[PDB]
């Protein structure tokens, strides 16, 4: 179970 | 009422006990604590609207008191596993509001969480990997600080003497981050790929975290294929000059790069690549040659070879071809 992608964001 | 009992059991798990002359009462206490944790794991997992605002400091405090400990040079894993479990279900809960939890899950918490990555227990580092992956994902205001502190751990692992048992788990998190990067790669990201990820191939203990490192490097090339040249040239630079089985590692990483390479970027480094590849075919170590020869079982590589046989074939078999 590979880690799900983390979409880059702006904060 | 039911909220009060939740906080009670949480605080009840903030009590560390030991009975030097009463092993029977000690088992009772550890059973009660194990029970309470299991009860709370079941509670927040299958019930909705149970995570109210007052319990947020109670959860973080319970985690901190139990986990943030002074690491040995664990044995109470049945308790630690539950705490990790409970805190994960807490983070993953649909009722979880980061705007409320950001007050208690701060930089000091993330810092202390990273200290635990130095653990010698593979089971613990796995929970920590998942936990830090959740925090990074749901706390936008922590993402910058987390990358900064991970970057420091690597720098002290590569340059400084500081060994780290959690290099692999950290890279696994990073790969999850890289895969979701923005369209134009920020300059700090490219620097990280070059100044950090690539010199990680230099370290002697590469065998432990190389599969994770290779995945990160590949994901970077899946985003911006402009970075294919400095990556490949670096791998050839850090390449085991002395013929050793460690070459098999690099050959594996190099084939995984070729699987997702652009044909226009392929020709920019196809010559110094196959010069090294030729040396691997001529290796005294069968395992190295066997691995290098397995390249021909890759259809996409053949297409790159066939459409560039004018430059490649003279290098692979100089006895049969000329330039």
């Amino acid at each position: 179970k590979k880690l799900s992608p983390i979409i880059e964001d702006d904060r | 009422d039911q909220e009060k009992l939740f906080i009670q059991k949480l605080r009840q798990c903030c009590v560390l006990f030991d009975f030097v002359s009463d092993p029977l009462s000690d088992l009772k206490w550890k059973e009660v604590k194990r029970a309470a944790l299991s009860e709370m794991v079941e509670y927040i997992t299958h019930n909705r609207n149970v995570i109210t605002e007052p319990i947020y400091p109670e959860v973080v405090h319970m985690f901190a008191v139990n986990m943030f400990r002074t690491l040995p040079p664990e044995a109470a894993w049945p308790h630690l596993q539950l705490v990790y479990e409970f805190f994960l279900r807490f983070l993953e809960s649909p009722d979880f509001q980061p705007n409320i939890a950001k007050k208690y899950i701060d930089q000091k918490f993330v810092l202390q969480l990273l200290e635990l990555f130095d653990s010698e227990d593979p089971r613990e580092r796995d929970f920590l990997k998942t936990t830090l992956h959740r925090i990074y994902g749901k706390f936008l205001g922590l993402r910058a600080y987390i990358r900064k502190q991970i970057n420091n751990i690597f720098y002290r692992f590569i340059y400084e003497t500081e060994h780290h048992n959690g290099i692999a788990e950290l890279l696994e998190i990073l790969g999850s981050i890289i895969n979701g990067f923005a369209l134009p790669l920020k300059e700090e990201h490219k620097i990280f790929l070059l100044k950090v990820l690539l010199p990680l191939h230099k370290v002697k203990s590469l065998s432990v975290y190389h599969p994770q490192l290779a995945y990160c490097v590949v994901q970077f090339l899946e985003k911006d294929s402009t970075l294919t040249e400095p990556v490949v040239m670096a791998l050839l630079k850090y390449w085991p000059k002395t013929h050793s089985p460690k070459e098999v590692m690099f050959l594996n990483e190099l084939e995984e790069i070729l699987d997702v390479i652009e044909p226009s970027e392929f020709v920019k480094i196809m010559e110094p690549l196959f010069r090294q590849l030729a040396k691997c075919v001529s290796s005294p170590h069968f395992q190295v040659a066997e691995r290098a020869l397995y390249y021909w079982n890759n259809e996409y590589i053949m297409s790159l070879i066939s459409d560039n046989a004018a430059k490649i074939l003279p290098i692979m078999f100089p006895s049969l071809y000329r330039n």
